[PDB]
């Protein structure tokens, strides 16, 4: 007989097609179904068990699978059935299985009752735990955190007896697993079992031979400190902390630095300043580049986060120096993260302070030569504009900015752009005139799309702040100018500026002005100039005065509704549309 | 004027980025932008009367001198037709290296595909290239030493089909006029029998692949026959040379009969009334 | 229809695939659509010449923030959308539904990855695979790259393409006569339009690759006499700059994606053609990746 | 080309040198295929004295060898000058190097001149691709490649270039050429005369007795004797018996396959040997 | 949905067929289950032999058989959705289960004796050689031949080679089929298919099957029997006098049943277009009578 | 050392008399449209003389180079895509921790 789904129909499906195993497997839960949950829990599992494949994509859907078993099983009570084929799938050489089959595991923990899990799971822990290969040794440290919380008290010491010995294994992709299991299984764990067990091994692993466990100890030296009370850490983190600063890879080094907000917030204010402010100097006085620029980008981050009774002492006495000395940093990225984020200490310091010692520092990162430099530094203008005013910005700042209006890279110039209708808000129309107004006409005639897009948008603000009367005696020559140009790009510009200008220009100048330069350009050789001529007399109709809807604008889109590009068709009969 | 309208299109829209103005374009493709090169077409009245004039004095002196059969026509000289045909093909095609009058392997046309095209294009440019064919077709021995156009035309016209990916063949005219002027002429040249010198009767009502299959049965009677002058009796009661295809042993194309027959019953809904043309005797 | 089209390049330029029945049904209309289209297809002058993308999504959105969006700007594509990147999908769906929503304003050539064995080999097969669960996505795309025209011919004067010229081929006429429903050959007429590529160099050579030819800058002359063309744009080799000239100007490559496979770190560029064939290299660098 | 540029990679060019040369080529000269295998000639045998590899008056080594071959590529288009067409190839003699009189020839000992003629149609040719060896060539090249001990080859099929191309690299060996001659009567035909090559393996090719001269030295000869470029060895079909003492340094070198090899072994007398003289 | 799930179910195909979009087609369900059944079987040493007579392969071909019945037997679906191996293995399998013994031949026994379904069965099989045969006759658009992929080539090319096998298998027989179905137009009794119902009691004079016309089982195969002499009378033109009397037989017998269709679908542009191509190459006395188009005047003439 | 081919062809056509040749177009000429006004040609006179200004004038906290689109992007097509090459001109990253078709 051929007609058993367990063996037969499924072991014929060894073809050289992955894919067919694929979807076989993909469709486990009908030959379950098909079988009798008591059928399925006899003779499906075992042989799915006892059986060893070799394909890593049919391993990974078959623990993506059991996952959801729990239904096909025969429910929640007979889920313990489902843990030999996983642990089978936690012992293969291929990490990403093993991962998959630990949350297929711990998955169906949560199907478990404390009583199965005491009866099985914790069994197959420790015979993960326990096991020969090291590889079931990595896949037991994943399992603790699901067991934990819902086991006898015993059991509990019991478990954290083995991670303690998985912890401190002689294999180190072992340590490795348990180093970065630790955070998350000491969530759960009590306080005082956890200053007793996991802090002095904690401890061990920051120590260890190996640079990867001393990276994850310090990832998990984060959770550590945040879930102890603040009046232990001067004994129990802080001088595994003090260790892990000074270690010789600068790996370790590096993922403290990019840590270093979190334990700031987590070990409370007073022991930051009390230890934390060397740790982080040197951090930003390292040799090398890479923890130098981790320690950069967290300057804000950490200084922010300080007792503002000797917070503007710290940053001048301890901080200052060391920004002053990356700003002239060899390497650029480390200049890039630096400059992210050093406008944030301008509100902390104050006017005078910015002004006499971070206002140097932005001119001389405004004048890099790396362009991620420029670009992180004017992406946060509003707040050294909000805290030094803008005297000091036109005094200062604004020569260095006119100077990246005209930047090699285009994001530059965008920021510049970005930050045109801050500056115009705070000047008057003289100023804006003799300084910036041309700098808002040269952009509309850029290489870059996205340069003349934002320049357009940046019209309507400027429109808004400086009233209609200076838009039609410096804004609208300019532009009309375009319409005239032999490149069909500037046509479309002035298309896409008529577009936004419609809106704040009034009834009268978008009739009287701008209508007619908008009219004349339906003959246009060009069709991407003639559809969006119709998409323009859709989008300025609502401005524009209502009687010349029909005597001028319905004629021309008349006539473009039966143009030869279809296109052209389109856009004019939605704007006959629209017009209604 | 044409460095003073430049300077005039020079007038900068914008002040510039430093009060200096630079050319938005890095430079000029060729020469500008190209002539439209409108076409122009004469009278197709005067065009069909100029032919009429020509072709006319081209009978005149290919005829043989000369009541003599009131009812007949005298007879085309083979020799002033062979005259046309040699220098016909030398306008068309003087790179005749292949100029065998024995038709290769139809995979041959791919090695000769620029010729091929050369020959298509030609054609289709000159309409008058069809009626000194059919002229040359009059006189029948004549035609076989224009067996380098036709060949060459039909190996074009079977790539056009091949690449064809219309379901009707009338969304190329020019291509299904040229195939069956090209099978109206070999038959008429007695290069083909009388049922495969028929298929161009329904090649309008065709897909293009059976239109392909059809000229491909074409090539391949004359691979088997080939248009050979030797082939041609000398028959001395009408003065005339006679192609009789039944002595050629399979002068009916039996084998490339079948094809028409199965062309001809698959589109049997409309192909019904036209199995009359293609009976065996 | 046209409603629904414009939701989905929407939702494409968002980087969010279609589903198996959208991309059968666009590839339908793609198939329609470019049924008519000449393997020599002429495009207008006002034009925006780009080189291989790669399937490098955001540098595609890059390249739409520096030369604007379709259809204000009209594009012609010059092949290799797919493998070498990780975007492949999103990629090509996006180029094919702007192909079918605007006819006139985008020109999507073959390169030589729109080939059955390259996008198996080179991972838009496995990325099909992995975004959709079956091949049937990659059927109806490689089905669809059967119909791309071979090149481009914007004014009569500028003969856009993907690889180069072939020993075979000595007019447009010969291009326009290939049968370009196939997977494209080892060797051929139509190979070598997607696989040659210039050289330094005196007449043709042996590519290194597996397949096309090497041509020199007479060949490239003679093409260019023989055929009244300008320039040969093209695409297919990597620019550091972008673009580069070659031929005392008889061959532009064109690069369009930036940090080609994630490390080559090289620019990328687009030729924009105005009205009056005045070009103008549009330099790009990577987008910022979050 | 000329002189001055006819060498695009000589001594001391590097490859990309090499191939950056051949890919720019252009052919717009005249067929001076002597001339150029005169410069081609010298050009291998330029630093031979400086470095005594000839050994002059001294035997011929077999040892001292720097092994070359010549691949001319070309056609069988006639040989070409200013004045008009030679039917036959002459390498001229004019400036002579110095030291050229002491080898009769121009060619060495270890230098052997192939050439593949590319007869290829502008056709495709009907031929099928048969399986058969390569022709030899009729044009005024053949010659020269068999008196160095190399051969011609005619193409008219990228089948047919692979398979010279093949043959061609088997047949990139470390020898020098001997002219074998048959001495004495029968025991007119292939073996006879033949130009083969014998095998010489290094590990710096290590050997002790030279190849005798063709004539005997003497103290009083104001000037040496010409050479023959391949030494005039004659054996004699006698049967002799090898004698072989243990100590002794005796040079073994394996002939190529040639009809000589193939009538000795076609003989099956593995335990006698044919005495050989110069 | 895959293939097995209806072995598993064994409900789940009728249930999968009143469906209004059964996912996949119910040719498809043919195409795999057939597929499945076609796979040779392979022992331990890797080694291929024929596929065993299993319960999997009998109930495979058993939905096969269920799922053509779905269809009612229409040949036109199956001819154009299933390929030439595939539909031959399939009746095959009907003519086995219909108990007919593999190497008798068709035009031996009298299709009036026995069973309703057996004779259906027999008359459907020789009505497909005869189609196959008129339909591979035909020239197809060729798919373009691609660089060599041995996963496909190897695939394609054994179907190809079975396809010619069988061809020539018909071709051979092609006279036998011809008088198969040139007896059974002589039938005058109720004709029964093979349903859901009797292909159950088959799993483990009879009018257990669905009734069909005699008039309509005759237009079918009056049909096939002239398509199948207008095929052969290019060769001999004599033929076509028999497909002459076969399509007028058609035409009267369509015009008889009127509007009636339910398993005789037969095209009535291409049966005009064989009615002129047979009207023209055998000229009838009557046809003088009949209007002549000018160009068969012309023809005639 | 005579092979390198250090020598410059005859770029001239001998004038008959029924001395003086007419020179001819050479490798090594590259034109420096910006350092040298003969080689503008007249249809290109305008918009190069913007060209020219704007990188004479512009050149504030910019670069000076010769013609753009000549002495670069012109580059031979072997040095074209040689990233391994161009990479080392470039600032090193941080670190973190059928043929052929360009790349791996
Ligand atoms: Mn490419
Ligand atoms: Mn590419």
């Amino acid at each position: 007989d051929s007609l058993y789904p367990i063996a037969v129909l499924i072991d014929e499906l060894r073809n050289e097609d992955v894919q067919l195993r694929l979807n076989s497997i993909k469709k486990l839960s009908t030959i379950a179904l098909a079988l009798g949950v008591e059928r399925t829990r006899s003779e499906l599992l075992p042989f799915l068990t006892d059986t060893i494949y070799d394909e890593d994509e049919v391993l990974l859907a078959l623990a993506e699978q059991l996952g959801t078993f729990t239904t096909l099983v025969g429910g929640p009570e007979y889920v313990h059935c489902l843990l030999p084929p996983l642990e089978s799938l936690a012992t293969v050489e291929e990490t990403v299985v093993r991962d998959k089959a630990v949350e297929s595991l711990r998955a169906i923990s949560h199907e478990h009752s404390p009583s199965d899990l005491e009866a099985h799971f914790v069994p197959l822990v420790k015979r993960l735990a326990g096991g020969d290969w090291f590889t079931s040794r990595t896949s037991a440290c994943g399992l603790f955190s699901v067991c934990y919380p819902r086991v006898s008290s015993a059991v509990k010491a019991e478990l954290r007896q083995y991670f303690r010995n998985l912890c401190s294994d002689d294999t180190p992709m072992v340590r490795r697993a348990a180093a970065s299991k630790l955070g998350e299984f000491a969530k759960v764990l009590e306080l005082d079992n956890v200053k007793s067990e996991i802090i002095p091994m904690f401890s061990n692993l920051a120590s260890d031979e190996q640079d990867s466990v001393r990276l994850l100890a310090v990832e998990a030296c984060v959770n550590i400190a945040q879930l102890l009370p603040q009046e232990d850490l001067e004994a129990l983190v802080m001088p595994t902390l003090r260790q892990a600063a000074e270690d010789k890879s600068w790996r370790v080094r590096y993922m403290v630095a990019d840590k270093f907000t979190e334990l700031q917030k987590a070990v409370g204010p007073e022991i930051t300043k009390t230890d934390l402010v060397p740790a982080f100097q040197n951090l930003m006085k390292d040799c090398e580049a890479e923890v130098r620029a981790a320690a950069s980008h967290k300057v804000k981050e950490f200084c922010e986060n300080l007792s503002a009774d000797c917070r503007e002492n710290v940053i001048m006495s301890q901080i200052l120096p060391c920004i002053k000395e990356l700003v002239s940093d060899a390497n650029q990225h480390v200049k890039s993260a630096l400059a992210s984020v050093i406008m944030g200490l301008s509100p902390i310091l104050g006017k005078d302070n910015t002004i006499e010692h971070l206002l140097p520092l932005f001119l001389a990162q405004l004048k890099d030569e790396c362009p991620e430099v420029r670009l992180n530094i004017i992406s946060n203008l509003d707040c050294v504009n909000e805290v030094i005013g803008i005297r000091q910005l036109s005094q200062s700042l604004l020569p260095a900015i006119v100077e990246l209006a005209e930047d090699a890279k285009w994001r530059v110039r965008l920021a510049i752009i970005e930050y045109m209708p801050l500056l115009a808000g705070q000047l008057g129309v003289e100023f804006f005139d003799e300084k910036l107004n041309s700098l808002c006409m040269a952009w509309l005639v850029d290489h870059v799309y996205a340069i003349r897009e934002a320049a357009t948008s940046n019209l309507k603000k400027l429109v808004e702040k400086f009233g209609k009367e200076w838009a039609h005696a410096t804004i609208i020559p300019k532009v009309l100018a375009m319409s005239g140009d032999p490149n069909y790009l500037h046509r479309m510009t002035t298309l896409f500026c008529i577009n936004v200008l419609s809106e704040v220009c009034g009834q009268d100048i978008t009739t009287k002005h701008m209508l007619p330069t908008v009219l004349r350009m339906a003959g246009d050789p060009v069709a991407n100039v003639r559809f969006n001529v119709a998409k323009s007399l859709q989008k300025i109709g609502p401005i524009l005065d209502n009687s010349t809807l029909q005597s001028e604008v319905k004629p021309i889109l008349e006539k473009l509704t039966q143009d030869q590009d279809v296109d052209v068709k389109y856009f004019a009969q939605e704007a006959l549309t629209v017009l209604s | 004027a044409s460095l003073l309208d430049t300077n005039r299109r020079h007038t900068a829209a914008v002040p510039g980025p430093g009060g200096i103005w630079s050319v938005f374009h890095a430079g000029v493709i060729g020469r500008g932008l190209k002539p439209p090169k409108f076409v122009q077409s004469r009278n197709q009245q005067e065009v069909i009367y100029n032919t009429q004039s020509l072709l006319s004095l081209l009978v005149h002196c290919c005829s043989a001198p000369g009541c003599g059969e009131c009812w007949g026509a005298p007879i085309l000289s083979p020799e002033a037709a062979k005259a046309v045909a040699v220098t016909l093909v030398e306008s068309v095609c003087p790179d005749a290296a292949g100029a065998e009058l024995a038709w290769p392997p139809e995979e041959h046309a791919r090695a000769t595909v620029e010729r091929d095209l050369r020959i298509g294009r030609r054609f289709r440019e000159q309409p008058l290239l069809f009626e000194l064919l059919k002229l040359v077709a009059a006189a029948p021995p004549a035609l076989c030493y224009c067996s380098v156009l036709l060949r060459g035309l039909l190996a074009a016209l079977l790539g056009h089909w091949e690449a064809s990916r219309h379901p009707d063949t009338t969304h190329s005219p020019w291509h299904l006029e040229a195939s069956c002027t090209l099978v109206a002429v070999m038959a008429e040249g007695s290069l083909l029998p009388p049922a495969l010198g028929n298929m161009h009767e329904v090649f309008s009502q065709l897909a293009p692949f059976e239109v392909r299959l059809l000229l491909l049965s074409v090539w391949g009677f004359l691979r088997e026959h080939g248009p050979l002058p030797q082939k041609f009796i000398f028959q001395s009661e009408r003065g005339r040379f006679i192609r009789d295809f039944s002595r050629e042993g399979g002068g009916e194309g039996g084998p490339h009969l079948a094809v028409l027959h199965s062309v001809l019953h698959r589109n049997i809904d409309r192909l019904g009334l036209f199995s009359g043309r293609f009976q065996a005797p | 229809f046209t409603k629904e089209l414009d939701q989905w390049i929407e939702q494409l330029n968002e980087c969010k695939q279609l589903s198996e029945s959208q991309v059968k049904s666009l590839c339908e209309k793609a198939k329609e659509i470019l049924t008519k289209e000449s393997n020599v297809q002429e495009v207008r002058c006002p034009v925006t010449v780009c080189g291989d993308v790669h399937g490098q999504f955001h540098d595609l959105m890059e390249l739409f923030r520096i030369g604007g969006k379709s259809p204000d700007t009209n594009y012609l594509f010059m092949g290799d959308y797919v493998n070498r990147g990780y975007y492949s999908v999103e990629t090509v769906t996006l180029l094919v539904a702007l192909k079918v929503r605007y006819r006139e304003r985008i020109t999507i050539l073959r390169g030589n990855h729109e080939s059955r064995q390259i996008t198996q080999v080179y991972g838009f097969y496995d990325e099909c695979l992995r975004k959709y669960g079956n091949a049937n996505v990659w059927k109806y795309f490689t089905d669809l790259f059967d119909y791309l025209p071979l090149t481009a011919l914007v004014d009569g004067q500028i003969f856009c393409l993907h690889g180069g010229l072939s020993p075979s081929i000595d007019t447009l006429d010969h291009i326009r006569a290939l049968d370009r429903l196939q997977e494209v050959p080892h060797e051929g007429p139509m190979c070598d339009l997607l696989w040659s590529d210039p050289d330094d160099r005196g007449g043709w050579g042996i590519s290194p690759r597996g397949a096309g030819y090497t041509f020199g800058q007479d060949i490239s002359e003679t093409f260019n006499h023989a055929n009244g063309l300008t320039l040969v744009s093209r695409a297919h080799q990597l620019v550091m700059e972008g673009y580069n000239w070659c031929h005392d100007r008889n061959v532009v490559t064109i690069f369009s994606a930036p940090n080609y496979c994630y490390r080559c770190g090289n620019q990328a560029a687009i030729m924009e053609l105005d009205d009056t064939l005045k070009y103008s290299f549009l330099q790009f660098d990577p987008a910022p990746r979050r | 080309e000329e002189p001055p540029y006819a060498i695009k990679a000589g001594w001391k060019e590097n490859h990309a040198t090499f191939m950056n040369e051949l890919k720019n080529l252009q052919a717009e000269g005249l067929t001076t295929l002597g001339q150029s295998l005169r410069t081609a000639f010298d050009l291998l045998n330029l630093n031979r004295l400086v470095t005594g590899i000839d050994n002059y008056g001294q035997g011929r080594n077999p040892f001292f060898l720097e092994p070359a071959i010549i691949i001319t590529i070309t056609d069988g288009s006639k040989l070409t000058t200013t004045s008009g067409v030679q039917d036959e190839l002459h390498l001229p003699l004019n400036s002579p190097l110095p030291g050229s009189e002491l080898t009769k020839e121009p060619f060495r000992w270890d230098q052997r001149l192939f050439a593949l003629v590319l007869r290829l149609p502008g056709t495709m040719s009907v031929e099928s691709e048969q399986l058969t060896g390569v022709p030899l060539d009729d044009s005024a090249i053949t010659p020269m490649c068999e008196v160095t001990g190399g051969r011609s080859y005619s193409v008219c099929s990228p089948r047919m270039l692979n398979q010279c191309l093949e043959s061609l690299v088997q047949k990139v060996q470390s020898g020098v050429v001997i002219n074998f001659e048959k001495a004495g009567p029968d025991p007119s035909q292939p073996w006879h005369s033949c130009h083969k090559l014998i095998y010489v393996r290094p590990n710096v090719p290590i050997g002790h007795w030279p190849v005798p001269e063709s004539f005997w030295p003497d103290q009083n000869s104001p000037t040496l004797p010409p050479r023959t470029s391949h030494p005039v060895v004659k054996f004699s079909c006698t049967d002799c018996e090898p004698m072989v003492i243990d100590k002794l340094p005796f040079d073994k070198y394996e002939l190529e396959p040639s009809p000589l090899t193939q009538f000795i072994l076609e003989r099956k007398s593995p335990q006698t040997c044919w005495q050989v003289y110069v | 949905t895959c293939w097995f799930e209806f072995l598993l179910e064994e409900s789940l195909l009728e249930k999968h067929l009143r469906k209004p979009c059964p996912d996949p087609a119910p040719v498809q369900l043919i195409v795999q289950f057939l597929e499945q059944a076609s796979k040779p079987s392979v022992n331990e040493q890797n080694q291929v032999q024929p596929p065993p007579d299993n319960k999997r392969n009998r109930i495979l071909k058993l939905l096969a058989l269920k799922v053509a019945a779905h269809l009612k037997w229409d040949l036109d679906i199956l001819e154009k959705s299933l390929s030439v191996p595939v539909l031959n293995m399939l009746l095959n399998e009907l003519l086995c289960i219909s108990k007919v013994p593999p190497g008798t031949k068709h035009v031996d026994m009298d299709l009036a004796t026995l069973p309703p379904t057996t004779a259906m069965a027999v008359l459907l099989y020789n009505r497909w050689a005869i189609r196959t045969i008129v339909q591979s006759s035909f020239p197809v658009k060729q798919a373009k031949p691609g660089p060599p992929q041995l996963s496909v080539m190897n695939q394609m090319q054994q179907e190809k080679e079975l396809t010619e096998n069988i061809l020539k298998v018909l071709k051979e027989q092609a006279a036998d089929s011809i008088l198969v179905l040139e007896a059974a137009l002589k039938l005058n009794k109720d004709l029964y298919v093979h349903t859901m119902r009797t292909l159950d009691l088959l799993a483990m004079s009879s009018t257990a099957g669905l009734k069909v016309k005699t008039e309509e089982m005759q237009c079918q195969v009056c049909y096939d029997l002239g398509a199948a002499y207008f095929q052969q009378g290019s060769t001999n033109s004599a033929v076509y006098e028999n497909a002459r009397e076969k399509f007028f037989r058609t035409k009267e017998l369509i015009a008889e049943i009127g509007s009636l269709s339910l398993h005789c679908t037969i095209d009535e542009k291409r049966l005009a277009g064989y009615c002129q191509a047979c009207d023209v190459l055998v000229p009838s006395s009557d046809s003088t009578s009949q209007q002549l188009t000018p160009y068969s005047q012309v023809h005639i003439c | 050392g005579s092979v390198g081919k250090k020598v410059v062809q005859e770029t001239g056509i001998k004038v008959r008399s029924r001395g003086f040749q007419v020179a001819l177009l050479n490798k090594d000429l590259k034109p420096q449209t910006f350092r040298n006004a003969y080689d503008i040609p007249r249809r290109n006179l305008l918009d190069h003389l913007t060209r020219m200004r704007s990188n004479l004038l512009k050149s504030t906290r910019r670069f000076l180079k010769g013609q753009d689109e000549d002495q670069v992007h012109s580059v031979p097509i072997a040095q074209m895509g040689n990233y391994q090459e161009y990479l080392k001109q470039v600032p090193s990253p941080l670190r973190e921790l059928m043929m052929i078709d360009e790349a791996d």
